[PDB]
């Protein structure tokens, strides 16, 4: 299937007043791994999508978000929030509800407005998965699954938030042949960003 | 007619638009008030028979939940162009963000279309202008006027159709800065009172306010974060009320 | 016949132009100036009330993307629909070659459209003429404007809508080849001055310029009080 | 899932679980499966999340400016007619199952419908998974001239049963009340059964435990 | 309304009407070049649109009249230049570009809703393998011809007398400087001015407002 | 499953003279094991000294010959009755078969006639167009039985001149109307023997100068 | 008819050939012959192809 | 199946592509450049379906050319890819997708730097100091995670070329003809006559 | 089928068999697999009778046309182009066409595209095509040179062209012979393979294989 031949994972977990998305950098045609830096995290403001499946469309979806929240901002004077930008990902994606992206995207951000941290999942089709602890996606999101329920609580300072979004991510790529082969991790609270780039296996 | 009737004239004017605008001159009177909590927009209800019944016309419309409007001229012109502003506000916005759109971006599409009678062939421009009054999360209050070219500004007081120029005149000398919603709708009846000719009451008067979330007319409970709608009409009741001790 | 908009006059002219030309001589003024590092749009508002909202509005300024903006002369309705293409060109020409658009590039395009409506279809042409002002790393600060005639042409200094023959003739004579930003401001705000047939509430107010924090380009859409505080300061109080 | 339908003598009681599942994982152990046609009309949906959440806003868009337009309350078989015609023209391809629930001017009405355009009425009815499971409590404890409170509780009881025998359904139940009269009234969790214990041990860990290669701060 | 009892076409001798109030354009073919001179304040003019246009790397277009409506010209013909490299594996001729040119023209003038172009053209430039220098001249109307030297636009036969006991086709001007001074006097009779150097095999230059200057001071 | 092509049986022959041309095909039309007709003709006269028979799936061949004979209606109209000769029959009808390669008519076509020095000609198709003019061809059902046949007969194949060693051919030779006709009767005669889809009519179209005649005669009926 | 000096006459083409059996002459407003000239061109190819 | 390799080393990029081409139990030729110049300073190799990769690449080649001649401006290699990208992306959900993998070598002229790009036929583009389509990949990738450094010369690249066509040719099971190897870099591209 | 065109010191030498086909019945040994589309220039057919013989016809009219509209006769390259576009044009509809475009211009020289239905279009010095195509290659490119006679190339074209017919069940028919030079074509005739076979197995003493 179209959605697991490239391969890779993302993941985002909300804590107190920050939120905090993740990823691999693989890239590969199966078996053979070919992409060292392919991130697959983007944002437009202060807005931040990531997205797993099949590479061309991961690209494709960033280039058609950018053009549309570019539009939004000119239009509306403001910057898209995560809440409207997850509305605009979802009827976007179900506009091709026939001949789908094959991506499962995800979004993480903080309310300009409330403060407020802010996730959310959606399938290929654009269903949102409007859940508010964590959301997994990509070729491990099973052993995603597994490692948030387990290692997640609520409420987390960024600085922890930043070990258990990382012990999840590195401990499911690592059971994964599909992903891995790097990552980048975002803390984003209110008024800073901080983007790290994961130590992790190469096999 | 694959061809626009509103063509450029010598002196470069475009006359349908003049023209449409002098039946807008010859409406009755309507006006729009912002407060610093709310907005008021307001017209005549001049019923063209007494065996008419004028409740089961309009002339003030909800748009969205938070937005409204009110028209002085050709008055079908008008209902097109409520049914037209509805719809386009759910195909160009709430269908893609979920959210209804905020005021200058709904008028920003009566516009469009209202420009586009103005170049397309075979058409008339609208008879009309239109007041909208609107509330959203990020402008908060405002009030914003359509012309049949498709020009609109945004007002904080202003008075069109057949007496708007004593309206403005007299809106000019009552405004200020400062007025709570109470104070515009009270203003509003006064202005009011000067165009009308004729009988002056809770039934020849509409009138509506975009103000607080009423969560009463919701319809339901349960989602907190659900807020009610901005928009309310007065009653015929009401408005007598407050043109007794006026 | 001039009442057609797509046939020649027997003199080889096309009068529906000439007429939105004229209409467009009775829109409130705007001028641009192009500055060594930086550039200057300013518009006088044709409407006053003092019932009026004169911020939160700008409607004779708009930007198109982060780098180009334009200022407006003639129906603002009509201009409005051409600033909606331009937005949507300068979007598409980023997601094809994940490149911001070169500024000629966007302007030579609704030019195009402006052209269209001369030779076929019937309509009307639009009642308006932009000042584009943008930068690129091709060209570096641009300013254009363009006509219903479909025409564009590059400027360092420019003016369209009411008065503009004695505007042209100050700009004329206080434009140095080389000035500053801020001097092109003062040069603007005079010139506008000297033809008012002046307020901050009557005036919109926009500069494209370096960052100086730095090595950046920023448009700024000047406030009303801001509007106020350089009215000032350039002895126009 | 497990969505189920219960008139009484006054209204509609409508009522979901809140379990949705990516094959036999949960992605969302609390979803919301109760929507929204309009104020008085709610619906909730199995099948094709997708497909049950987007046909859920066509309808509520359209019954909206249909509302506004004639000046009337939407009415419930307005819901029904434009869904299944829309269903019926996708050849079953749009995989929305509904209950559709409702108040309105004619009475209280409730009704189900499937991919592919087909509809029943009835006291009480249900659809997903668990419908089955549900359906053994309704043919058990259903009466004529239910109150409200009945009505809820027998509605309650049905999510139950699939909550705790249907795997494709869990967690927690939501229910609305629409009564002749009133507003309607969306109970979000109802019932929250399921509360996970708490854990042994907090997993938390020590601060520097993952290595970083390199760092830096972004620019929004 | 579309014929004269004499058998014009209205709107295309009205098209010719628009060429005569264009600015002058002139062309002269040289023993190994051509040359294109065109005429014009406080304009930027480094990225102002010039009067001559590179159409593929050895052919060149200029214009007299309606100026916009000569980049609908200008576009269509570097479109199909592409399209003939992509087809037949060779550039176009100097030739074959000015027929598809004016053929573009011809066809505006009996289409409806319509309107002819108001520019009549100067296309020259070097056949691929070819050092024969051309140059052809199109109208409003269609009609299309070559020669040695020619003009278009207001006063064009004013500077086409000049050229008619200037240039000798016995002896064409034998260096790039002679061609370019001959293309410079002609412009004098009625004008600031433009000149573009073509030689073979895709030596395309645009000589600046200097070298320019150079010349018509020593004319003077 | 709509399958839209069916197999009628029938057999065509073609042999041109030198100053004539013959067509032949038997008369009996088939479905699998039935017998639809033991006379239902197939070979033409199109006008214009032109015969033809389209042969194979006989509603397709039909069609084909309804096409083409209006085809040389519009040629009429269209050059103040000018005949059209056979070759120009011939490349159009690769035209209107070719206008089917998507869909074929599942038929095997000949036409005879004269050509333009008044010889005998005979053209042969495949389903989608592909033509050569030709001395002799078979067609439809039996043509791998018959074909052999003439190429030996029409054509001396493999026949040396005795006492040559095999080195000198039989000389090519021109056929008469008589021989000809001695041929394609005993061509039939050997094909309704072997070939269950042949059988009841054998009927013949002589062209020449002075136009297209008729012969027929009775094949067994089993 | 040459309208100038300097306009080179080979290049004025008042007779094209159709076909090799096929020529012909115009006269008029001629560049309205385009149309013709090509459209008689395939009438004789076209022909040609379908008829041998 | 046809070799398709590129090297982006310090001062250039370097692509080699196989030349031969073969039908059946034939190959047709052994001189065969699978290679179009799109611009001065940008050059694509092709490898895939038979007629796609010819039509494809002249399709962006025209297209680039047109731009080039509008602008008077020779577009980036950056920009380049992105519209070959995206012609590839609406390509593969078209009635008729094009199946070419491509590689493009480009030297910016503007960031004075070489770049190359790996995109396949679904519109999965990447930028690589080296890149291969095909079987090729799963000998020269690892060939040059061990070979390829970042400081190198073109004629180090040149050298890590003949590393790895001597690997293909060793164990790849076709005879693919040697290749054709072109440089591209700051003066524009040219071929290695010599190689 | 079996066709040959090579391009050597003397121009190029076209050869091609006479065999149709369908199954395994021998439908025609008379086939002309050649067009000459002008007097510089010929296509050969291999695949689809039907498709080969229409389309190439086609590409005549095209090549025509063209010469009428630009006064020049159309080049080798562009005229295989105009048949590589179409076939591409149609691909996935089941066209089978394996061609060989080969001509004179001053512009290119002697020149050989090779065309088939997938769009494939090369330019090259040998090309060998057909189901026999195997047979005629390793006769050919055994005894091909630059430096052959004339004469030499038209025998060894023949003769390359007789090993297919020998081995390829569905080659036969005759020999069709051309020579094309800076004066275009011209045409070396018809040689049936009944006769050639016998003649070259004894002036040469080839075909060891066969009881003679
Ligand atoms: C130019 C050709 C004659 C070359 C020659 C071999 O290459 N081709 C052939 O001989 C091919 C067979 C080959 C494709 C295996 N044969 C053909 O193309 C023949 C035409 C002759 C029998 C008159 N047509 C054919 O095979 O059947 C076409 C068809 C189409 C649709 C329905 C039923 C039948
Ligand atoms: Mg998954
Ligand atoms: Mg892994
Ligand atoms: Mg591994
Ligand atoms: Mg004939
Ligand atoms: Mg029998
Ligand atoms: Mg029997």
């Amino acid at each position: 299937d179209p959605s697991s031949i490239n391969g890779g994972i993302v993941v985002a977990m909300t804590g107190k007043d920050c939120v905090a998305i993740a990823c691999d950098l693989r890239l590969g045609s199966q078996s053979l791994g070919v992409s060292n830096k392919f991130e697959k995290i983007f944002h437009y403001g202060h807005v931040f999508l990531g997205i797993t499946g099949l590479a061309t469309d991961v690209t494709t979806l960033n280039e058609m978000f950018r053009y549309k929240t570019n539009l939004y901002k000119l239009k509306e004077e403001r910057a898209i929030e995560p809440e409207t930008f997850t509305q605009l990902v979802s009827s976007s994606l179900y506009e091709r509800r026939f001949g789908p992206y094959f991506v499962g995207p995800v979004v993480a951000g903080i309310n300009s407005k409330s403060g407020k941290p802010f996730i959310a999942g959606f399938d290929l089709i654009g269903c949102i998965d409007e859940a508010k602890d964590f959301i997994v996606s990509g070729t491990a999101s099973d052993q995603l699954f597994g490692m948030c329920e387990s290692l997640y609580e609520p409420n987390l300072e960024p600085e922890d938030l930043f070990e258990t979004i990382s012990q999840a991510l590195l401990n499911a790529a690592d059971r994964d042949a599909l992903s891995g082969w790097g990552a980048v991790v975002y803390i984003i609270k209110k008024d800073e960003v901080v983007k790290r780039y994961l130590k992790m296996r190469q096999d | 007619y694959s061809f626009s009737l509103t063509t450029f004239s010598p002196s470069g004017k475009l006359g349908q638009i003049d023209y449409a605008l002098t039946a807008v001159k010859q409406g009755v009177t309507s006006l729009g008030i912002k407060a610093t909590n709310g907005v008021v927009i307001a017209t005549e209800k001049k019923s063209s028979s007494p065996l008419a019944m004028s409740e089961t016309l309009s002339k003030v419309s909800l748009l969205t939940p938070d937005i409204g409007a009110v028209y002085s001229g050709m008055g079908p012109d008008y209902r097109v162009l409520v049914d037209k502003s509805r719809k386009v506000a759910h195909t160009s916005y709430k269908r893609i963000y979920g959210e209804y759109p905020p005021t200058k971006l709904l008028v920003s599409e009566v516009a469009k279309i209202m420009q586009e009678a103005t170049q397309s062939g075979g058409v008339r421009p609208f008879g009309v202008s239109l007041l909208i009054a609107g509330h959203d999360e990020f402008n908060g209050f405002s009030l914003y006027q359509v012309d049949p070219s498709g020009s609109y500004f945004p007002w904080k007081a202003t008075a069109i159709g057949k007496g708007s120029v004593a309206a403005k005149t007299f809106l000019e000398k009552r405004w200020n800065d400062e007025l709570e919603l109470e104070d515009a709708i009270h203003i509003a009846l006064l202005t009011l009172k000067e165009s009308v000719e004729g009988e002056f009451n809770g039934d020849t008067i509409e009138l509506a306010i975009i103000g607080d979330e009423n969560p009463d007319l919701l319809g339901y409970t349960g989602i907190p974060t659900d807020k009610g709608p901005r928009f309310r009409k007065l009653t015929s009741q009401e408005i007598n009320d407050r043109l007794e001790a006026l | 016949y001039d009442s057609r908009t797509t046939i020649f006059s027997p003199e080889g002219r096309l009068y529906q132009v000439e007429y939105a030309l004229e209409s467009i001589s009775h829109a409130g003024t705007a001028i641009g100036i192009m500055a060594s590092d930086g550039i200057v749009l300013a518009a006088e508002r044709k409407v006053t009330s003092t019932l009026l909202e004169q911020d939160t509005s700008t409607e004779k300024l708009y930007k198109l993307n982060d780098k180009i903006a334009v200022a407006v002369a003639g129906l603002t309705a009509d201009a409005e629909i051409l600033i909606n293409t331009a937005r949507i060109h300068a979007q598409n020409y980023l997601k094809t070659y994940n490149e911001d658009i070169p500024v000629e590039i966007l302007v030579r395009r609704l030019s195009d459209i402006k052209q269209g409506y001369t030779q076929h279809g019937g309509l009307r042409p639009f009642g308006v003429s932009f000042i584009y002002a943008g930068y690129d790393d091709r060209y570096g600060y641009q300013l254009y404007t363009s006509n219903p005639s479909g025409n564009y042409t590059g400027w360092k200094a420019i003016s369209v809508g009411a008065n503009t023959s004695a505007a042209q003739t100050l700009l004329q004579m206080d434009y140095k080849d080389d000035m500053k930003v801020d001097d092109a401001i003062e040069l603007a705000l005079k010139t506008l001055s000297k033809t008012t047939d002046l307020t901050y509430d009557r005036l919109e107010f926009a500069t494209i310029r370096k960052g100086a924090n730095d090595g950046e380009v920023y448009q700024k859409i000047f406030k009303p009080q801001e509007i106020k505080d350089i009215l000032v300061k350039t002895g126009i109080t | 899932t497990t969505i189920v339908g219960v008139k009484f003598n006054n209204g509609v009681v409508i009522a979901a679980d809140t379990r949705s599942t990516q094959g036999p994982i949960v992605a969302d152990k609390n979803c919301a499966k109760l929507h929204r046609i309009s104020p008085k009309i709610w619906c909730a949906g199995a099948g094709t999340a997708a497909d049950t959440e987007a046909v859920t806003q066509l309808i509520g868009s359209n019954i909206e400016l249909h509302s506004l337009y004639t000046s009337r309350e939407p009415r419930v078989v307005s819901a029904l007619q434009m869904l299944k015609q829309h269903l019926f023209k996708y050849q079953g391809h749009i995989g929305a199952y509904l209950i559709v629930a409702g108040v309105d001017p004619t009475g209280s009405h409730l009704f189900s419908i499937h991919a592919h355009g087909s509809t029943d009425v009835g006291y009480y009815l249900s659809l997903g998974s668990g419908s089955l499971a549900a359906m053994a409590v309704l043919e058990s404890h259903w009466k004529q001239d239910l109150t409200k409170e009945e009505a809820i509780k027998l509605a309650s009881d049905a999510i139950q049963a699939g909550i705790w025998n249907d795997l494709g359904s869990g967690s927690n139940v939501d229910v609305c009340v629409m009564e002749i009269g009133k507003d309607a009234e969306y109970l979000r969790n109802y019932l929250t059964p399921n509360v996970r214990e708490e854990k042994q041990k907090s997993y938390k860990f020590p601060r520097g435990t993952t290595a970083v290669l390199k760092e830096s701060i972004v620019n929004i | 309304s579309i014929f004269s009892p004499d058998g014009h076409i209205f709107q295309v001798e009205y098209a010719l009407e628009a060429v005569k109030r264009g600015t002058c354009a002139v062309g002269v073919k040289g023993k190994n070049c051509v040359v294109l001179g065109c005429e014009r304040k406080l304009q930027d003019t480094r990225i102002t649109p010039s009067k001559v246009s590179k159409i593929d790397s050895h052919v060149v277009l200029s214009f007299s009249g309606l100026n916009a409506d000569s980049r609908i010209l200008i576009e269509k013909a570097r479109v199909e230049a592409q399209s003939h490299r992509l087809t037949l594996e060779d550039p176009v001729t100097v030739e074959y570009l000015t027929r598809y040119v004016a053929g573009v023209q011809q066809r505006y003038t009996q289409s409806g809703g319509v309107r002819p172009f108001g520019v009549s053209t100067l296309i020259a430039g070097f056949d691929p393998r070819d050092d024969e220098p051309k140059l052809y001249q199109t109208e409003p109307s269609g009609i299309y011809s070559s020669w040695s030297a020619q003009t278009i636009g207001r006063n064009s036969k004013t500077v086409r007398e000049f050229l008619e006991k200037n240039y000798d086709r016995k002896e064409p001007p034998a260096t790039v400087e002679e061609c370019v001074k001959l293309t410079v006097r002609s412009l004098l009779e009625v004008v600031n001015i433009e000149i573009t150097v073509v030689k073979p095999d895709s030596d395309i230059v645009a000589l600046s407002s200097e070298e320019i200057n150079q010349y018509v001071t020593q004319i003077e | 499953q709509f399958n839209p092509y069916g197999d009628n049986g029938g057999t065509i022959l073609g042999i041109a003279g030198e100053d004539f041309a013959v067509l032949a095909g038997d008369t009996r039309n088939i479905t699998d094991y039935s017998i639809n007709s033991r006379y239902e003709p197939k070979v033409f006269d199109c006008g214009d000294n032109i015969v033809m028979s389209a042969n194979g799936f006989a509603a397709d061949g039909d069609a084909l010959v309804k096409r083409f004979k209006n085809s040389v209606k519009w040629y009429h109209f269209d050059h103040n009755d000018k005949k059209l000769s056979i070759n120009s029959a011939a490349r159009n009808i690769q035209h209107l078969l070719y206008g089917k390669r998507f869909f074929p008519y599942y038929v095997h076509t000949i036409i005879a006639g004269l050509d333009e020095d008044g010889k005998g000609a005979v053209y042969s198709f495949d389903p989608v167009g592909s033509y050569e003019r030709e001395q002799c061809r078979a067609g439809g059902a039996a043509a791998s039985l018959i074909m052999p046949f003439l190429d030996n007969q029409v054509n001396f194949k493999n026949q040396y001149e005795p006492g040559t060693n095999g080195k000198v051919k039989k000389p090519l030779k021109y056929l008469s109307v008589e021989e000809v006709i001695k041929l394609v009767r005993d061509s039939f005669t050997s094909a309704t023997e072997r070939h269950i889809q042949v059988g009841d009519g054998l009927e013949i179209l002589i062209v020449t100068k002075d136009g297209v005649r008729k012969e027929f005669y009775e094949l067994k009926r089993d | 008819r040459a309208t100038s000096p300097l306009l080179e006459s080979d290049s004025i083409e008042k007779i094209v050939e159709i076909d090799r059996h096929i020529g012909c002459a115009m006269s008029g407003l001629t560049a309205d012959a385009r149309s013709m000239i090509e459209h008689a061109r395939t009438a004789a190819v076209t022909h040609n192809l379908y008829y041998d | 199946m046809d070799i398709i390799l590129g090297i982006r080393v310090q001062d250039s990029v370097i692509l080699a592509s196989s030349k031969a081409v073969t039908r059946g139990i034939s190959v047709l030729k052994d001189s065969d450049d699978k290679t179009r110049q799109l611009s001065p300073h940008t050059l694509m190799s092709f490898a895939g379906e038979a007629g796609d990769t010819v039509q494809f690449a002249e399709y962006i080649q025209a297209n680039i050319q047109l731009y080039s001649i509008r602008e008077d401006y020779e577009l980036s290699p950056q920009a380049v890819s992105s519209f070959v990208r995206q012609e590839l992306a609406k390509s593969i959900r078209s009635r008729r997708p094009y199946q070419v993998n491509v590689l493009i070598g480009g030297y910016d002229k503007k960031k004075n730097k070489p770049e190359l790009y790996q995109i396949d036929y679904l519109g999965t583009k990447v930028e690589l100091p080296y890149g291969a389509h095909g079987y090729s990949g799963f000998y020269t990738f690892s060939l040059l995670d061990h070979h390829y450094r970042p400081d190198m010369t073109t004629e180090e690249g040149l050298d890590l070329l003949k590393l790895c066509v001597q690997e293909l040719e060793k164990r790849m099971p076709m005879d693919f003809k040697g290749v054709i190897v072109k440089i591209v870099d700051k003066d524009g591209i040219r071929q290695v006559d010599d190689f | 089928t079996t066709t040959l065109a090579f391009r050597f010191q003397g121009g190029i030498i076209v050869a091609v068999d006479s065999r149709a086909t369908a199954g395994n019945w021998v439908a025609s040994q008379t086939v002309k697999k050649v067009i000459e589309i002008n007097p510089f220039l010929l296509g050969t057919m291999a695949g689809g009778a039907a498709d080969c013989q229409f389309w190439e016809t086609w590409l005549g009219s095209q090549c025509r046309l063209h010469e009428l509209r630009e006064k020049e006769r159309i080049s080798v390259a562009a005229a295989s182009k105009i048949l590589s576009n179409l076939v591409y044009q149609y691909k996935g509809a089941g066209l089978s066409m394996g061609t060989m475009i080969c001509g004179y211009t001053r512009k290119e020289g002697p020149t050989i595209y090779y065309v088939d239905s997938d769009g494939t279009r090369l330019k090259g010095d040998i090309f060998c095509v057909g189901s026999g195509q195997t047979f005629a290659y390793g006769v050919l490119d055994s005894n091909y040179k630059w430096d052959l006679s004339v004469e030499d190339a038209l025998y060894l074209g023949k003769r390359s062209i007789l090993a297919a017919a020998h081995r390829d069940a569905y080659s036969g028919g005759s020999v069709n012979l051309y020579h094309v030079t800076e004066d275009g074509w011209i045409y070396h005739g018809n040689h049936d393979v009944g006769e050639l076979f016998w003649k070259v197995k004894e002036e040469e003493g080839s075909f060891n294989n066969v009881i003679g």
